[PDB]
């Protein structure tokens, strides 16, 4: 209810130092609008270690998508008629995405 | 100034009554 | 090996690579030697 | 109407002549040019303006250049 | 304090200076 | 030609408006219509003239009769600093009962708008003290103004008509105006200063009844006559001499002590009556150069073709010019624009620093509404001056008998010229903005000791010279041993070191950092609207992309989309691009000078030349405090007095944004809109029986940009010109 | 002094001016317990910030009324006055810093400009042909005046024009 | 007259080679007002590498 959210802190170089508000808890460092703090909380995030398994997660499968990116270009490359299904496409990403990806945050 | 009544003559001439005529004869003038 | 060369000497690479040269430099001349108006020291 | 008007520099490639939409210019045969042609313009009228032909000109500096001269029923293009 | 005798004077006298440009218009755009 | 444009077959005959709308904006160009001779072009120029000169007589009239009839006059002059000079009264069918009292301010019964022209206070330090006296000079104005619609019906008739080569004596002019129109005007006003103003100024009352029953000197032409001129400067005035009454008043009339006349904080009227006097005589004898019929003087020409410089240099130097410039029209008036256009400037720089007439810099905002008037006027003025001569070398320049001239100079290095003004223009563009950016961050992290500031230190030594003892320097008139102060120090010295010295009348101002860095903006306005217009001069001709240009036409829309698309190819466009700069150039002059001024007249030098550095105090202090009294206006609690500035202040915006639908979006997109509307208006019903006569179209290319520039200048004007009245008419100084 | 000027070390509103930021500055740290890195960085600012007052007061800058340092660009005042570094050295180091890299952009046109096709080697340089003229450019003052007394700086009157 | 292969500077006043060198690709033996054609390794405004000249214009350095 008081302390202001923040993550953004700036090297002290060049005088920009002073960008750095007195927030809160402590800290100095620049405001967020972004509005992470409060999803994090609605997500049931408490400590940092939640966040840089994420972090890493995060960062982990982005590496396979870019694999993935490769993959699907050079190595195995899917034909017309693959891209021309429609009707399985729309099965999958409405019950697929849509679909599962509500029952996984419902649970 | 003891004229006081002329320009609720004349702006009205000169604001609606002029600016219709100039109106009316400078068009039938485009054409011709 | 003979084509990553080729690529990293593209202009906008070095173009890159090259100010960040001088960018991180100017910027650390500043840690050191701090705040400089004039030609005093 | 437009004015357009041509020069000793044609090479006759006829590239103006597919290029204007209201098919002003034609080719003339000549005798000077590599290819003994010569391209003219029959009809001032519909040239509309497109230049169109000063694009297409393979040569240096142009041999064709439209000049724009007032503008008709035609060479505005109107349909109303 | 003008004397409202004055005032329609300089009035009329300008309306002659809007019969003399009506004159010159004419003539200069007669040409 | 039957229809609209009688002028011009090409435009008479076209189903379109584009008849309709060049038809207007093609008639004042004279070389161009059916068949114009070169001597029947001459006349309708010399019957304009009586157009354009009859037409500010009677502008004058209205002035002069108004205020005589309108206004309050004889109640001004009796408290010229305590209450506002009024000017006509405000008529609208359309008010509340609040907005009509709320605009009755002044010593009138009904609304009436208090006068920021200026023009109130010229005609009381002149001097004249009667309503009578404004009437009885609105009429001469009147009367004289028809002796020229009179001349201008009379010379056109085939007697009267004057031969060409009679317009084309430029030896006979010279002589005339030199002396007839210069000179001898500055006797004549001189006359009126010794006989009517400065007796005025001391209280006697002289009119054209008791003109010639009182001497303007005790004395009579004996001293003129016998030799003995100082007798008229022997009896100056005093320091505490009270304007327009007689207390300790000097009975001199040509002297001049320097400085102000400090009851006035204004000119000294000996002063002035000493100064025409002088440059009457000079004209006049300026004005028998020439020669004329009486085979003494000099030819033009003559005087020119021996200045090629016997090096070769300039290679044929001056020769056939004369042929040039008595032909060109274009090329003689591109030289008054230019030389009346800086006179223009000339006149705003000192009439603020030296407010020749009484009582201005008393009550303000009459000056500000004037410096602008005469700078921005002095803008346009100089672009045209460019413009004209871009239609000289589009048209009537001759590359042949020119051949190795100083204009074909010019024209053989164009790139010289153009690179370099290329150069000056970037320098002063990174390091005067790379400036105002550094001390912006730095003040931001909120050390302002790490910004940069330069002395401008030459205009303080050019300040020191003058005498300005403010700063540490002491050559010549600073100080008492110079070979300078020793020599006036008789005559103008004493006067006008106290006027330098006086820190409240703005005669050299005091400068500073701020005062440095604006400078450069100045400097780099002045190249960059030369640099555009120096090239459309010298590209006219021709340049390497479209080298058709001189047999193109002057302002054409384009070459079209071809190697490489050619847009604002021609020298119009060049020119249309200038005004975008003149009008930045002139606004930050006007700005930097009306907020260098607001801190002195609020008595302060420190809300400029502190904040002046960095752009914030420009948006945060000068634009944020002078807004708060305009918006309030219009407030929904009531209306102010500044609710008619309030009103125009928005309607200077909106014209200013309507201004960028027709310099941004471009015509192709209006011809398929409206082809759709007029599709719509042919099928619709009850709206079949009614149609156009001149088929609609989406105006022509170059006219949209014309119009487009329209809006945005009127827009910029507006804002502007609400923004200074109404922020030093709300404060007062 | 120079101008209705005073040296910034015995200004007033200079001292004003360093004295104030400090004040602002550690009443604002006041509310960080040493414990806290921000009670260090404060901190450590305030000295960073007394350091180079104390250094431009020293050096001898010019402080007029506001007490902000201006600077003097004419040679002959800051020259004969003594305090030439503001201006007069670094106009000396810049050019040396600008036509480094101006000339240095010369000789690679050059050195790039006979082959069989110069465009591709403008996008791509090869960055030891480009190291050979990093480093010949220096010195460029003397190399400048050769090229232009040898008549090689300037490419005479080849050059394109107009009408 | 001119032969191909050899340099050449050309002095025509329109002309985007104006004062710039090239390289003849063909002369003709002909009566053609313009018959020497020259090949510029520089590009023109509309993309031109090569255009036909004069005699009197052409020299060949
Ligand atoms: C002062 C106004 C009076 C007081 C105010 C009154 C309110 C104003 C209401 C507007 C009334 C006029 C509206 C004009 C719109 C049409 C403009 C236009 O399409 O005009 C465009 C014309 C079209 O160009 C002409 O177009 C012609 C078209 O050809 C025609 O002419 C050819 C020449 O013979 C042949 O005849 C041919 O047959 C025929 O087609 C030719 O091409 C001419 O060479 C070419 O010059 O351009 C011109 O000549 C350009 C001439 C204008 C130059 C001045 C521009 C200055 C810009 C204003 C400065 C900002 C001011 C803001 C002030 C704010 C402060 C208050
Ligand atoms: C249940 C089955 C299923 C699911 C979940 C998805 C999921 C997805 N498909 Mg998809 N697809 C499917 C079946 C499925 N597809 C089938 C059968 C076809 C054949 C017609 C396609 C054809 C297809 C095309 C052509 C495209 C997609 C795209 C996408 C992505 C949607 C864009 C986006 O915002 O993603 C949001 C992303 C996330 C929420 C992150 C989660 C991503 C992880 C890796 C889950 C991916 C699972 C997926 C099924 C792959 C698993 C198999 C593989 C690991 C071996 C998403 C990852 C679009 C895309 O992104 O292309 C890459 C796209 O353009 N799909
Ligand atoms: C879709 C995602 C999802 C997932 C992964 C789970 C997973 C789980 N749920 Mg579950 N649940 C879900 C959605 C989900 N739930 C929803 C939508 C509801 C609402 C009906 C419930 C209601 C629910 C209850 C009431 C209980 C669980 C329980 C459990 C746990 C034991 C289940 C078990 O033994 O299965 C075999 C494999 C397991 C971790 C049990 C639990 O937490 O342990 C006591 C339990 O009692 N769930
Ligand atoms: C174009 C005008 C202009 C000018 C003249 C300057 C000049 C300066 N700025 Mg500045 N600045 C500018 C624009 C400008 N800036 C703009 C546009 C911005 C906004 C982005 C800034 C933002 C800015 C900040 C935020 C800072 C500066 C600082 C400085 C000063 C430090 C120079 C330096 O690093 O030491 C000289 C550096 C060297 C000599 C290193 C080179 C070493 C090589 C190896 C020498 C080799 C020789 C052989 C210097 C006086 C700094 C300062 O302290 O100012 C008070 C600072 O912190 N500037
Ligand atoms: C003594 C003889 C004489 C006189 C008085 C004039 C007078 C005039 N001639 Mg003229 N003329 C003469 C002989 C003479 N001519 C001869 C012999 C010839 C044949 C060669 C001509 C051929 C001729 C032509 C062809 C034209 C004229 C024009 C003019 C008028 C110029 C407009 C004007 O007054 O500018 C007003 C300017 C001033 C009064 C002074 C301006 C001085 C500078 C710019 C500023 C100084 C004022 C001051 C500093 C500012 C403060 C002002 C104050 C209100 C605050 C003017 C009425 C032109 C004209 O208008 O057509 C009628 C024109 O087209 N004349
Ligand atoms: C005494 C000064 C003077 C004189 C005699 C001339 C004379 C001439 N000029 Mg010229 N000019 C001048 C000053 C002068 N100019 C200045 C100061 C500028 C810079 C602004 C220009 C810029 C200029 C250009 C760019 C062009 C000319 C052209 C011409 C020629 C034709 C003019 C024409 O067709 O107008 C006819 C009349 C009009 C076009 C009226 C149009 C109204 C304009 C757009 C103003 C509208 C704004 C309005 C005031 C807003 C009202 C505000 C209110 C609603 C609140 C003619 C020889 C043209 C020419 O020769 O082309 C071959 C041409 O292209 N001049
Ligand atoms: C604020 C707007 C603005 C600005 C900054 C400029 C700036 C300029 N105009 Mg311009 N112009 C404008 C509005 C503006 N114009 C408008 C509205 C018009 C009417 C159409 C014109 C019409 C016009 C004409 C007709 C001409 C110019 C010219 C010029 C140049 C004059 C020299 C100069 O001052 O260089 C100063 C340059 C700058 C201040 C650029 C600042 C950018 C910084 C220094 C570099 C980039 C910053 C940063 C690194 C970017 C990071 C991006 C990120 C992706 C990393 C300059 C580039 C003239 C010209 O060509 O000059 C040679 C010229 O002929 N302009
Ligand atoms: C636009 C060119 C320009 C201008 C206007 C000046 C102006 C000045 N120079 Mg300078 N100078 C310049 C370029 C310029 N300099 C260049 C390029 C050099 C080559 C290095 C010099 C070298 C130079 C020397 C060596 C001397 C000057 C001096 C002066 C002063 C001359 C005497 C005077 O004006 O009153 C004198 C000025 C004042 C009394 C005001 C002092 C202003 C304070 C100190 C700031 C004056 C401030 C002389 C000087 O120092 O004058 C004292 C002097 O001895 N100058
Ligand atoms: C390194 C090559 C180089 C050289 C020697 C020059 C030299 C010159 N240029 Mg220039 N210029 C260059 C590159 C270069 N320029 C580039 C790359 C551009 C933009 C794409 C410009 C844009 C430009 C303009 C717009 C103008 C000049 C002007 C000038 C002249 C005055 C100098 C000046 O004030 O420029 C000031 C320089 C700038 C405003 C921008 C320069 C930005 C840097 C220097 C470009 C980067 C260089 C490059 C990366 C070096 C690579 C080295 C490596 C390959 C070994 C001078 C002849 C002016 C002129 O003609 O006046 C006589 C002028 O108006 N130039
Ligand atoms: C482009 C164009 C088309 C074709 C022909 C045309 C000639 C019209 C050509 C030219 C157009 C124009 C308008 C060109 C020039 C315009 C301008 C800005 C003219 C301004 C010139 C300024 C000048 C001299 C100033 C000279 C020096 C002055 C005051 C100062 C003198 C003095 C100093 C500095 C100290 C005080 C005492 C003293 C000695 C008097
Ligand atoms: S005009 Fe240009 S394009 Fe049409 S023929 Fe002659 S050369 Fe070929």
């Amino acid at each position: 209810t008081h302390i202001k959210p923040s993550a953004q802190v700036v090297w002290p170089i060049v005088g920009q130092e002073i960008l750095n508000g007195d927030v809160g808890g402590g800290f100095q460092g620049i405001q967020i609008t972004s509005g992470f703090f409060q999803l994090w909380r609605a997500s049931g995030i408490t400590s940092e270690l939640e966040l840089y398994s994420t972090a890493l997660g995060g960062l982990l499968l982005a590496s396979a998508m870019f694999f993935a990116g490769w993959f699907h270009y050079h190595k195995a490359a899917p034909k017309l008629e693959w891209f021309q299904n429609v009707e399985s496409m729309m099965n999958h990403h409405l019950a697929g995405l849509l679909g599962l990806g509500s029952l996984g945050w419902a649970g | 100034m003891n004229a006081a009544y002329l320009p609720s003559i004349f702006v009205p001439l000169v604001g609606l009554v002029f600016p219709a005529i100039a109106m009316a004869s400078a068009f039938l003038y485009i054409e011709k | 090996m003979q084509n990553l060369k080729i690529y990293l000497s593209t202009a906008p690479v070095i173009a890159f690579i090259w100010l960040s040269l001088l960018s991180s430099l100017i910027i650390e001349v500043n840690r050191f030697f701090p705040d400089p108006l004039i030609f005093a020291f | 109407s437009h004015n357009v008007k041509i020069y000793d520099t044609c090479i006759g490639c006829t590239q103006c002549v597919r290029a204007c939409p209201t098919d002003v210019l034609e080719m003339v045969p000549w005798d000077g040019c590599k290819a003994k042609q010569i391209a003219s313009a029959p009809r001032t009228e519909d040239c509309v303006g497109c230049k169109r032909c000063e694009t297409a000109c393979p040569t240096d500096f142009l041999s064709v250049r439209v000049y724009l001269g007032a503008e008709t029923t035609r060479s505005m293009g109107l349909a109303y | 304090s003008i004397s409202e005798s004055q005032i329609f004077i300089a009035i009329f006298l300008a309306l002659i200076n809007g019969f003399l440009a009506l004159r010159l218009g004419s003539t200069l755009y007669n040409s | 030609a039957t229809k609209f444009p009688k002028f011009s077959q090409g435009l008479a005959q076209d189903p379109t408006t584009r008849r309709i709308w060049f038809g207007v904006a093609t008639a004042h160009d004279f070389e161009s219509h059916d068949s114009i001779t070169e001597e029947t072009l001459y006349q309708k120029i010399f019957a304009s003239h009586f157009g354009q000169l009859s037409i500010i007589f009677l502008w004058t009239s209205g002035n002069l009769f108004h205020v005589a009839w309108q206004g309050n006059f004889e109640a001004w002059v009796q408290d010229p600093l305590h209450i506002r000079p009024i000017a006509h009264a405000i008529w609208d069918p359309h008010f509340g009962q609040s907005a009509v009292e709320a605009f009755t301010r002044g010593g009138a019964s009904g609304p009436v708008n208090i006068a920021t022209s200026g023009v109130y206070q010229w005609w009381y330090t002149i001097g004249m003290r009667t309503n009578q006296d404004l009437y009885q000079g609105s009429v001469f104005l009147s009367i004289a103004a028809g002796l020229f619609l009179i001349a201008g019906w009379l010379h056109l008739q085939p007697k009267f008509q004057p031969t060409l080569s009679w317009f084309k004596n430029a030896e006979s002019r010279l002589n005339h105006h030199l002396a007839g129109l210069f000179g001898v005007s500055s006797l004549a006003w001189t006359g009126h200063l010794v006989h009517v103003a400065i007796p005025e100024s001391r209280g006697i009352h002289v009119r054209w009844d008791n003109f010639l029953t009182i001497l303007p000197h005790p004395l009579g032409l004996k001293p003129f006559f016998t030799g003995n001129w100082s007798a008229y400067a022997q009896n100056p005035d005093t320091i505490n001499h009270i304007f327009s009454t007689n207390t300790g008043s000097g009975d001199a009339i040509l002297t001049f002590l320097g400085g102000f006349h400090p009851q006035t904080q204004s000119l000294w009227l000996t002063d002035m009556a000493h100064h025409h006097l002088a440059i009457a005589v000079l004209f006049i004898i300026a004005g028998h150069m020439y020669r004329t019929n009486f085979g003494i003087g000099h030819s033009m020409k003559e005087i020119l073709d021996m200045h090629t410089p016997p090096s070769g240099n300039l290679g044929a130097g001056h020769q056939n010019l004369f042929d040039t410039i008595n032909n060109s029209l274009h090329f003689q008036l591109g030289l008054a624009l230019a030389s009346a256009g800086t006179i223009c400037s000339m006149v705003a720089q000192h009439m603020y620093s030296l407010p020749a007439y009484a009582f201005i810099a008393s009550d303000f905002t009459t000056q500000a509404s004037l410096y602008t008037h005469h700078q921005y006027i002095a803008g346009f003025m100089l672009c045209g001056a460019f413009a004209h001569g871009a239609i000289f070398f589009i048209r009537d320049y001759d590359p042949v008998a020119n051949k190795g001239n100083v204009l074909a100079r010019i024209l053989d290095h164009k790139e010289a010229i153009i690179s370099h003004l290329s150069w000056v223009s970037l320098f002063l563009g990174f390091h005067t903005l790379g400036l105002y950016v550094h001390n912006d961050v730095m003040l931001a992290f909120g050390t302002p000791e790490k910004q940069i500031l330069i002395e401008p230190v030459f205009a303080q030594w050019i300040q020191a010279a003058q005498g300005k003892s403010l700063y540490g320097f002491d050559f010549l008139l600073a100080s008492s041993t110079s070979p300078a102060f020793n020599a006036s120090q008789t005559v103008w010295l004493p006067g006008w070191l106290d006027a330098i010295n006086n820190p409240t009348n703005s005669l050299f101002l005091t400068i500073g950092p701020g005062d440095f860095l604006v400078h450069h903006a100045i400097a780099l306005g002045l190249h960059t609207t030369t640099l555009i217009l120096v090239k459309g001069a010298l590209d006219a001709r021709g340049s390497k992309l479209m080298p058709d240009k001189k047999d193109f036409g002057y302002s054409f829309p384009c070459d079209g989309p071809g190697r490489g698309g050619t847009c604002d190819i021609s020298a119009w466009d060049a020119f249309y691009l200038s005004v975008f700069w003149m009008l930045n150039t002139i606004g930050w002059v006007t700005f930097y000078w009306h907020w260098k001024h607001l801190g002195i007249w609020q008595g302060n030098v420190n809300q400029f030349n502190e904040s002046s550095t960095y752009l914030m105090g420009w948006l945060r202090d000068y634009l944020w405090l002078n807004s708060s009294q305009l918006i309030n206006g219009y407030n929904p609690f009531g209306m102010n007095s500044l609710s008619v500035w309030a009103w125009m202040f928005l309607f200077g915006h909106l014209v200013y944004a309507t201004g960028f639908m027709f310099l941004i979006s471009w015509r192709g997109y209006w011809q398929e809109l409206i082809e759709t509307l007029a599709w719509a208006h042919e099928r619709t019903p009850l709206a079949n029986l009614v149609r156009w006569k001149d088929k609609p179209v989406a105006l022509s290319i170059v006219q949209a940009r014309l119009v487009g520039l329209a809006h945005f200048s009127v827009g910029y004007i507006f804002t502007y010109a609400a923004f200074l009245i109404a922020s030093t008419s709300g404060k007062f100084g | 002094d120079i101008a209705g000027l005073t040296p910034c070390s015995e200004s007033k509103a200079f001292k004003r001016r360093e004295n104030k930021e400090v004040k602002s500055l550690q009443k604002r740290m006041a509310k960080y317990e040493e414990g806290s890195a921000p009670a260090l960085a404060l901190q450590a600012t305030a000295e960073r910030t007394q350091k180079r007052f104390e250094f431009y007061g020293k050096s001898g800058l010019l402080c007029g009324n506001d007490g902000l340092p201006h600077l003097i660009a004419d040679p002959g005042l800051a020259f004969r006055y003594g305090h030439a570094g503001d201006i007069m050295i670094p106009t000396v180091l810049f050019i040396y810093m600008a036509g480094y890299t101006g000339y240095a952009g010369r000789e690679y046109l050059l050195a790039t400009r006979g082959e069989k096709k110069p465009t591709q080697k403008e996008i791509i340089i090869d960055v030891p042909l480009a190291l050979k003229c990093v480093a010949g450019s220096a010195g460029w003052p003397l190399r400048a005046f050769n090229d232009l007394r040898s008549g090689s700086l300037l490419e005479k009157e080849e050059n394109i024009t107009v009408s | 007259g001119p032969k191909r292969g050899s340099r050449v500077k050309i002095l025509r006043p329109e002309s985007y080679w104006y004062n710039r060198a090239g390289k003849v690709v063909s002369c003709d033996q002909t009566g053609i007002k313009y018959p020497v054609t020259v090949r510029f390794e520089d590009v023109n405004y509309a993309g031109v590498s090569t255009n036909n000249f004069g005699l009197q214009e052409v020299e060949e350095l």
